[PDB]
């Protein structure tokens, strides 16, 4: 296991949060490929902080912080989610498009 | 021998201000007809 | 009549011509916003192509 | 070292004293709670005078820098919550929500938008960031209940936490480009090779940082959340959390990126030209009052560009004295906005119309203000846009400024219409308002604040630029600091 | 050309667009061939 | 002389249009606000007098009321003001019609307090695109008058009033954005970063630069000024407007594109300008052909002499392109006659709509019998721009046609088909100008005047403005020596600054 | 699926070629402590602004998501009607 592998799967996981940002239909999966990518910034991170300047671990605060605005951004993700779902009753992404032009 | 323009605009100056002033007060058909209206060309 | 239809034409077509562009840019945006998700990680990938060489 | 982040600690107080007394007193706090915010806003502007003299010291570890060009962008977004609680006082007042909770995640994105402007880690970088971001999405779905503001609630954080996270794989990338070093002074002195990595580093971080102040490749959630969103929120948005990102390119791009300069001057030239032309001509086919506004905000922040891509002590001069009157003038439109949406319902174009004789000073302040966003003299706007075309003309960049100037013909075709149903449609042809104005008061609750914010924008939007000289030097001195 | 052709003198009856368009090449071409006529025959 | 003179003149009308809000007794229309806006524009044209028969000292050239005031250091550009030979009978003019153009809007009762505003706003702003020696106060005194000239059209015109402003206004500010680009790149060049108009004359520039700053230029001041192919924005905007906004519009904005070409174009440009006379004289007769024939093709009444101030305009461009000591001195005097010629022409004009409603001229004949004063002044008016003799409309032409060929700058087979094809206008000026005459007065054919034009008379104060128009019509014609004087020194400085260019 | 695998050979291309500066170091020294002291000598402005973040996501959270129980017809005032919990400005067609 090298530094290379470490950041090819956060790459990787970024693409799999970026293909369900765009193609998930519920507004929900959406925001969970948004966590995909808050944790692939934080895998090449950490990775970035094991194998560069690991004594003074610089990377790993800087993941802890990604961890909390994660889940700050899906605490007030998820309110709006419940915000749509009282006044449109459903939970649709092609069903959004009223402010289109 | 040039008759210069600087006495005779000055001179005119005070008979073209006190005729303004008192040809606004002296004017007709713009306050008795007056089918023009509010709309100056319209 | 060379007057008001030639060269009141081209006044008539550079006013003409915008109005219609902004109509035309005006439906670039769609509601849908995975496909403005999709435009901002097309830019990324034009942007990495563009200023490495 | 503490006494840097004074003006950033005062509005902590007072947004913690704004949110007790909801709980204390509970909805009768209501009637004091603005004002309380706006002296700890003016208490906070107030101390960044004593803060100017200041040799620009680097507190808390390197992390925080407290220079000229930290203190004018702190000063800017500041007083964009200053005019937006001036506003908002009776905007969500009138919708029967809580005006407390309001203006506690106002200030959260102020003070959230204040550390962006003096943050040099690229941690603190990304949580006041976040701050800003994250009590945004909060604000223009305030009202919880519309299908529209619900609506634009969505947009803004799916696209909001998206680019965040393009902006931190750029960021943790320049953790791993350098050894470590997650300041930014330290990210430069280590980087320099200007290989592939700091280019994917470099295009990662301005698809956040050009999300902020709605480039066209990433500008696409600003027309739909500036219409959604509550119109304070979309006052805020345009003059706060759009310097604030301002903030961020000079204190980003110039500290972790001068070996690559020739190409994030490259791609924001893109980045303008494409925001001047779709700023500018998309905004001549809208109807509705708040997108109108909303392109314009688009094709402003190309007008700052202009001054952003040239790179010289005058053109960054341009961009700071242009955003500098730009609150002037989004904040005296966006106050007669409000005004005109709090007496009639649906503000849009062509329901302005037949005003000048029911709303003199709505009309007055409104056209004065969309003028003066058209760069017509004497007004601000016309000397803010004069020194971007100056510093633009300075240093290459021809054809910038000629298609800063073009745009700005179409820039006056839009605005010129607004003034056109407002002061010379005759009164036969009013279509809101036929004898249905509520007959203008200045006695309710918030009104008060609500014309203080449009006389004292307006008197800063007429005399800003014939009396430009003090903000001309209050800017140059911000410029020294600026790599 | 309908406002154009009052109850006056005018109205000659050439008011056709193919009539418009073979006006405009000797009313154009007229300056343009005096313009081209004065960068060379003046000086 | 110590005292702020042309800053105040300048700056008077603006600060006092603020106190036009504040003004009391709204009994009705506007009465008060109409004569305290003749109070304003009556007491600034005698500082311009005052400045003028006491501190111009005439003879000299250069700017003598020269107030070079410190505004901005940091990008370089001053309020520095002046009045040299081009400038003051342009700011003499521009302070006697628009007191008229206020003593000309007295029907006006649609919305007195805006009116009366735009139109101080234009009396400071276009006495402040003569008076500025610097570039960036000069692109601001030139779309100083976009605001209120397009509100003036667009409020109180006829009909079509949004069509004709709306293109009006995109078609000068889409085309003042030349003086900003051409004013900024001769700031620009070389190592001095000077923005006054003095500086920026002496300094030399290589001549393919000067190519480009010519033709940036000649679009920006080919529209106010109407040269022919730019020339299509300029009879909506002045086919449908009143008769005092008109007498701002032909009277002096579109000298304004004149006196530019004189001094952005003659004085700083000279060798761009030797490579580029001919095609101006060029346009300055096919300005004269097309619009005079236009004119006689036309039969709205508005529109018909919108299109003679672009024939009168056309004498300008043979007179700058000439270079000649005579030919540029009938080039100032045409753009002093033609702003007297025109708004006395389209004062009569407003005075004769507000009788008959119709501007039609089909159901006009005969209007000579029932008002007599109004056909009485038409014909004194529209006889002096016949370029008859003994009124200032023919010297302004009797000096073009021997300005021009004399000259020893164009060759002899260049110079006789210009002089001969400029001279068609002399024909092509009486063929309109009286068949409109004939065909709104004279005659027993009446209209209807049942349902339309049921009242005719002639109002003694409307008299007084075309009596007191005459006066500098005829006394220019009876002593053209009056305004010559002006500028003899100045125009000999402006033609001999080119005499060193023509040997190229 | 065009960009996510344009996006991966983009950053695949990156990672490989990029010449990492790896330190040969033995790293993690009780890494609870040194984290620790991280929060209050370098990371001190951070940790302090994410009280004020979670504070902010809790007001807002909360009045996004709880129920109208307290006043749902509630007409407090009107200069024209407009609907509690909604923004003034009222959908309409051109």
């Amino acid at each position: 296991m090298q530094l290379t592998y470490v950041l090819i799967l956060a790459a990787l996981l970024f693409c799999i949060g970026i293909y369900g940002l765009v193609t998930s239909r519920n507004a929900v999966r959406v925001l969970m490929s948004i966590e995909l990518l808050l944790n692939a910034v934080n895998l090449n991170l950490i990775g970035f902080a094991n194998y560069l300047d690991g004594q003074q671990i610089k990377g790993q605060v800087f993941a802890v912080f990604v961890i909390t605005v994660a889940a700050a951004e899906a605490a007030v993700g998820l309110a709006i989610i419940l915000a749509i779902y009282r006044n449109r009753d459903t939970v649709d992404m092609e069903k959004f498009n009223l402010l289109k032009w | 021998a040039v008759i210069s323009v600087k006495p005779i605009l000055l001179a005119m100056t005070p008979v073209f201000i006190l005729l303004c002033l008192f040809f606004g007060t002296r004017n007709g058909f713009y306050d008795t007809d007056q089918y023009h209206g509010n709309g100056s060309a319209h | 009549e060379v007057d008001y239809n030639v060269v009141d034409g081209v006044v008539n077509l550079t006013g003409f011509v915008t109005m219609v562009t902004g109509e035309g840019l005006k439906y670039l945006q769609n509601g849908r916003a995975q496909f403005y998700a999709l435009i901002v990680l097309l830019a990324v990938l034009g942007f990495v192509i563009f200023s490495v060489q | 070292n503490a006494g840097t982040i004074l003006p950033e600690t005062i509005l902590i107080v007072t947004l913690l004293v704004v949110l007790l007394a909801d709980l204390i007193q509970g909805r009768q706090a209501d009637r004091w709670t603005p004002y309380f915010a706006i002296v700890g806003l003016g208490g906070a502007i107030a101390t960044m005078i004593p803060l100017w003299t200041q040799p620009a010291t680097i507190s808390f570890f390197g992390s925080f820098i407290s220079d000229h060009l930290s203190l004018f962008f702190r000063g800017l977004i500041a007083l964009s919550a200053l005019g937006t609680i001036l506003m908002s006082i009776r905007y969500v007042e009138q919708t029967g929500s809580s005006l407390g909770e309001f203006m506690t995640i106002l200030l959260t994105a102020t003070v959230g938008g204040m550390f962006i402007a003096g943050a040099q880690e690229l941690v603190f970088i990304f949580v006041a960031l976040e701050t800003l971001s994250i009590a945004s999405y909060l604000l223009t779905g305030y009202t919880k209940r519309d299908s529209r503001s619900n609506e634009a609630a969505l947009k803004y954080l799916l696209i909001g936490a998206a680019s965040s996270a393009i902006f931190l794989y750029g960021s943790s990338l320049l953790y791993g480009l350098s050894g470590g070093h997650t300041q930014l002074p330290a990210i430069a002195q280590a980087l320099s090779s200007e290989s592939l990595g700091l280019v994917v580093a470099l295009v990662f971080v301005i698809a956040g940082i050009s999300f902020k102040i709605s480039a066209v490749p990433f500008h696409q959630w600003t027309p739909d959340v500036y219409e959604g969103a509550p119109t304070p929120v979309v006052a805020f948005l345009s003059v706060g959390s759009k310097a604030a990102g301002f903030a961020l390119a000079i204190r980003f791009l110039t500290l972790a990126f001068p070996s690559v300069t020739d190409q994030w001057q490259l791609i924001f030239t893109v980045l303008a030209i494409l925001s001047m032309i779709l700023g500018n001509v998309v905004a001549l086919a809208q109807t509705s009052m708040k997108r109108m506004l909303a392109y314009s905000s688009i094709g402003q922040a190309g007008f700052v560009m202009i001054g952003f891509v040239v790179g010289t002590e005058a053109g960054y001069a341009s961009m700071l004295f242009y955003l500098l009157v730009y609150l002037f003038m989004n904040l005296g439109a966006f106050t007669c906005v409000i005004l005109f949406s709090l007496r009639t319902g649906t503000d849009q174009i062509s329901e302005y119309a037949g005003l000048y004789q029911k709303d003199p000073l709505l009309t007055l302040g409104l056209s004065l203000c969309l003028l003066s966003l058209g760069g017509i003299p004497p007004l601000a706007g016309f000397f803010g846009k004069i020194y971007l075309f100056w510093a633009g003309w300075q240093a290459g960049a021809y054809g910038l400024v000629l298609l800063g100037l073009l745009t700005s013909v179409i820039s006056i075709y839009y605005y010129i219409r607004v003034v056109k149903m407002m002061v010379v449609k005759e009164p036969q042809e009013m279509s809101e308002a036929v004898r249905n104005y509520p007959e203008v008061s200045w006695s309710s609750f918030g009104l008060r604040p609500l014309q203080v914010g449009l006389v004292m924008t307006v008197i800063a939007t007429s005399l800003a630029g014939i009396l430009a000289n003090p903000l001309f030097n209050l800017v140059n001195t911000a410029v020294w600091d600026v790599p | 050309a309908t406002d154009f052709n009052r109850g006056i003198m005018k109205f000659d009856g050439a008011d056709s667009p193919a009539m418009i368009a073979i006006s405009a090449v000797l009313i154009l071409g007229f300056i343009a061939g005096l313009i081209w006529w004065a960068l060379h025959t003046a000086y | 002389s110590t005292f702020p003179w042309l800053t105040t003149i300048i700056l008077f009308p603006i600060v006092a249009a603020l106190a036009i809000p504040f003004i009391p007794d709204p009994t009705g229309k506007g009465r008060p606000i109409r004569w305290y806006a003749l109070a304003v524009g009556l007491i600034d044209f005698a500082l311009i007098v005052y400045a003028f028969t006491n501190f111009y000292d005439l003879n000299t050239p250069g700017m003598q009321l020269w107030e070079s005031y410190d505004w901005i250091p940091e990008i370089g550009l001053r309020w520095s003001v002046g009045a040299d030979g081009l400038s003051m009978p342009l700011i003499l003019l521009t302070g006697f019609i628009t007191t008229l153009a206020i003593l000309a809007a007295w029907p006006v009762t649609l919305k007195p307090r805006l009116f009366y505003f735009l139109m101080l706003a234009m009396y400071g702003g276009q006495i402040a695109v003569f008076a500025v020696q610097d570039m960036l106060v000069f692109f601001l005194a030139w779309e100083l008058e976009l605001i209120p000239v397009y509100l003036l059209l667009a409020i109180w015109g006829g009909h079509k009033r949004q069509y004709a402003a709306t293109k009006f206004i995109l078609y000068t500010a889409g085309s003042s954005l030349f003086i900003l680009v051409a004013g900024l790149a001769m700031a620009f060049y070389g190592d001095t970063v000077s923005f006054d108009m003095q500086t920026l004359a002496a300094k030399d520039y290589a001549l393919g630069f000067q190519l480009l700053v010519y033709a940036g230029f000649l679009v920006a001041y080919g529209v106010k000024l109407p040269i022919v192919p730019l020339h299509t924005w300029l009879p909506d905007a002045h086919g449908e407007a009143t008769a005092p906004v008109h007498m701002l519009l032909a009277g002096i904005l579109l000298k304004m594109g004149g006196y530019a070409l004189i001094r952005m174009n003659v004085d700083m440009l000279p060798a761009a300008h030797a490579k580029f006379a001919p095609v101006l004289v060029i346009l300055g007769v096919v300005n004269i052909i097309y619009a005079a024939l236009t004119s006689y093709a036309q039969r709205n009444l508005k529109r018909k002499i919108a299109y003679s101030s672009i024939s009168h305009i056309g004498f300008v461009l043979i007179g700058i392109a000439s270079f000649t000591n005579l030919g540029m001195s009938g080039a100032v005097l045409q753009m002093v006659s033609h702003g007297l010629i025109g708004a006395s022409l389209f004062f009569l004009v407003g005075a004769t709509y507000d009788r008959t409603h119709t501007l039609i001229l089909e159901e006009m004949g005969g209007v000579g019998q029932k008002m007599k004063k109004i056909f009485a002044m038409f014909t004194a008016c529209s006889l002096a721009s016949l370029a008859l003799p003994g009124m200032s409309g023919f010297v302004a032409e009797l000096m073009v046609f021997i300005g021009f060929a004399t000259s020893d700058a164009y060759s002899l087979p260049f110079r006789v088909i210009v002089v001969f094809l400029a001279a068609v206008g002399v024909i092509l000026t009486p063929i309109y100008l009286l068949s409109m005459l004939r065909e709104i007065f004279y005659g027993p054919e009446n209209k209807e005047l049942v349902e339309h034009e049921a009242l005719v008379d002639a109002e003694p104060r409307e008299v007084f403005i075309i009596a007191c128009l005459l006066v500098p019509i005829i006394g220019i014609g009876l002593y053209p020596k009056l305004l010559t004087q002006i500028y003899d020194a100045t125009t000999g400085q402006v033609i001999a600054r080119a005499r060193e260019v023509l040997p190229t | 699926a065009v960009v996510s695998l344009g996006v991966f050979a983009l950053l695949t291309k990156m990672i490989l070629q990029t010449p990492w500066q790896l330190s040969s170091v033995p790293p993690t020294p009780d890494s609870i402590t040194t984290i620790g002291q991280h929060f209050f000598s370098d990371f001190l402005l951070p940790f302090e602004l994410a009280s004020v973040l979670l504070l902010m996501a809790l007001i807002g959270a909360v009045v996004l998501a709880r129920r109208e129980l307290v006043l749902e017809p509630e007409p407090i005032l009107g200069e024209e009607v407009v609907p509690p919990l909604e923004l003034p400005e009222r959908p309409r067609e051109p």
